[PDB]
DNA sequence: ACTGTCTGGACTGGTCGGCGCTATGATC
DNA sequence: GATCATATTGTCCAGACAGT
């Protein structure tokens, strides 16, 4: 439900640049160029960043205590 | 004019899926049953004649209330699917039927009594989640993506599976080669 | 292991893979002795019992 | 043998005795579903 | 589909020009008209109806 | 599929409600008969509601 | 690092190497291959789970030098090569 | 002696887990 | 309001059997 800290393949950290990538994608920018500008070269890290779906906000609304 | 591309037909298909949904048959069937099925059953039963001279009870209109549960203490509170699931309760609503007593052939003042509790299909017209937005469903502990269309019985979700039966009151002719006969069957 | 080039060009891609609920943690069952049925004096049925 | 519980809906603290409770409900909002709060003691969790 | 009352459909079919089965008996040159599997009448021009 | 009809949840619910209402009607008739036979005619007709 | 001798012939030495894996084992075998007095040199992992950190070796010489001496020269060659590569890397970085 | 008819029976093994169900009306 | 008797009586293959 939250972005993984590291890439599942090579362990490259991607969670720091995920929110900027999501913000730039929603602004109409090309996701490939945004990934290229963020240093995401290998397509495994691109797989991790592109295929992630954020769902933690939909879980926080239900309280468990 | 150029022929339509498959993208436009996909847009129309998506509009159909957005309008009706994916559990439409359950919701439509339950709404039809609630609107006139109970009244049809009551009318087909008609009346009850006990062993009392010159006395009978005539059935009137039947209505369904809001989904609520009566506590063991005595208080009556509205019921929600999450509460029914957690507390192992049945998501049902009371059923009220008007009874008109007939004495010596003259109808008396009708009396409305409770005849039982009928389980309520999720996201149906008789359900408390009908017409609610995503935020309202979230506030009630319900996932907005839940399609509904099922029943909660003693805290367990029960879904009715449709049965692919033959057409009622329809005659079909077939030939049995082994028995060397022609047989037509109807289900009345 | 060897570090040498493979003699054939290996097909590699990205495939959507799903993990199913059939896990070995819920399927491993080992019984030596324990409860038996009252009627038949035979071992019971099920990993839970 | 009293204990402190958290309400499921309102979330406020509810204190009652399970042994001698006539009714399990929240006195603030009337909810009959309560949550047992987590103990304040520390626990050790292995990082994978 | 969701069911609709059959009386309105039968009245509409009778109004549109379907001769009732009691008035006219079936003939080899006649088109049999069925409503929900029930023979309700006959018409001369089935295709037009 | 022209000869096949799908029994949805509404029809099964209607059949179950019919069976339950028949049982309730029989029980109500028996209760009314028993109360009339036990308490008497004066109690029954003094308050029919 | 622990050495457990399996068997010892007149010119054959079979032993285990606890605590090591393919990384050191392959390098040691290929360094032993460089010696002209070593006729057979090979390693294997019996099981990738139970024997993951315990490869099995087999060194056969021609009788001129002992297999233990051949392994010692191979290890010394590995040490010298690693030191030379480290020196070259340090020189190239600055 | 043939021939169609009535009746009885069995319906591949194992495993996983879930989900209900095992009283009621009439005195004293 | 507590207890007590009673609680209803699915096709196909093979063997045995009236009918002609
Ligand atoms: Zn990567
Ligand atoms: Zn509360």
């Amino acid at each position: 439900m939250i972005v993984p800290v590291r890439c599942f393949t090579c362990g490259k950290v991607l969670a720091d640049k995920y929110y900027e990538f999501k913000k730039r994608v929603e602004a109409g920018e090309d996701p490939g160029k945004v990934l290229d500008d963020l240093g995401v070269e290998r397509y495994c890290c691109r797989r991790t960043l592109l295929s992630h779906v954020e769902l933690i906000d939909q879980v926080m609304v239900y309280k468990v205590y | 004019e150029p022929t339509l591309t498959p993208d436009e037909l996909w847009l129309v298909m998506e509009s159909y899926w957005k309008e009706k949904g994916f559990v439409r048959q359950h919701l439509d069937s339950y709404n039809a049953f609630i609107d006139h099925g109970l009244q049809d059953v009551v009318n087909e039963f008609g009346e009850v004649v006990p062993d009392i001279p010159n006395f009978k009870v005539k059935f009137g209109k039947i209505r369904i209330g809001q989904p609520e549960f009566q506590e063991a203490q005595g208080q009556r509170r509205p019921l929600y699917p999450m509460d029914a699931r957690i507390r192992n309760l049945t998501y049902s609503a009371p059923l009220y039927l008007e009874m008109i007593p007939v004495v010596n052939g003259i109808e008396q003042e009708p009396v409305e009594v409770r005849i039982g509790e009928l389980p309520i299909m999720l996201k149906s017209k008789a359900c408390r989640l009908y017409g609610l937005s995503d935020e309202e469903l979230i506030k009630l502990g319900e996932d907005p993506k839940d399609p509904g269309g099922y029943f909660i019985i003693n805290g367990s979700e029960r879904v009715i599976v449709s049965i692919e039966d033959l057409a009622p009151n329809k005659t079909l002719v077939e030939r049995d080669e082994r028995q060397n006969k022609v047989v037509a069957k109807v289900f009345s | 292991i060897t570090g040498r080039r493979l003699e054939a060009d290996i097909f590699i891609g990205v495939i959507y893979y799903q993990r199913l609920h059939h896990m070995v943690a819920d399927k491993m069952h080992a019984r030596s002795r324990g409860p038996v049925q009252v009627l038949t004096k035979q071992p019971t049925e099920g990993r839970a019992r | 043998a009293t204990a402190v519980y958290r309400c499921a809906k309102c979330g406020k603290e509810v204190e009652l005795d399970l042994a001698t409770a006539r009714e399990v409900r929240c006195p603030y909002c009337g909810s009959k579903i309560l949550y047992k709060p987590r103990p304040r003691v520390a626990r050790r969790v292995k990082a994978i | 589909t969701t069911g609709i009352p059959e009386r309105e459909v039968r009245e509409y079919l009778m109004k549109m020009g379907v001769v009732p089965i009691e008035e006219r008996r079936p003939a080899p040159g006649l088109y049999r008209v069925y409503l929900n599997g029930v023979l309700i009448g006959t018409v001369e021009d089935g295709r037009k109806l | 599929y022209a000869n096949k009809r799908l029994k949805l949840a509404g029809d099964l619910l209607k059949d179950l409600f019919r069976v339950a209402f028949g049982q309730l009607v029989k029980d109500m008739q028996y209760q009314m008969t028993k109360t009339y036979q036990r308490k008497g005619e004066r109690y029954t007709f003094e308050n029919i509601q | 690092m622990r050495i457990e001798v399996i068997r010892r012939e007149e010119n054959l030495l079979e032993f285990y190497l606890e605590g090591e894996d393919h990384t050191f084992a392959n390098l040691l075998t290929e360094t032993l291959h460089e010696n002209e007095h070593v006729t057979f040199a090979g390693y294997t992992i019996e099981h990738p789970i139970t024997m993951a950190r315990k490869p099995r070796f087999k060194v056969v010489t021609d009788g001129k030098i002992t297999p233990e001496k051949a392994l010692e020269e191979a290890a010394q060659k590995i040490f010298d090569r690693a030191r030379e590569v480290l020196e070259a890397w340090k020189a190239a970085i600055e």
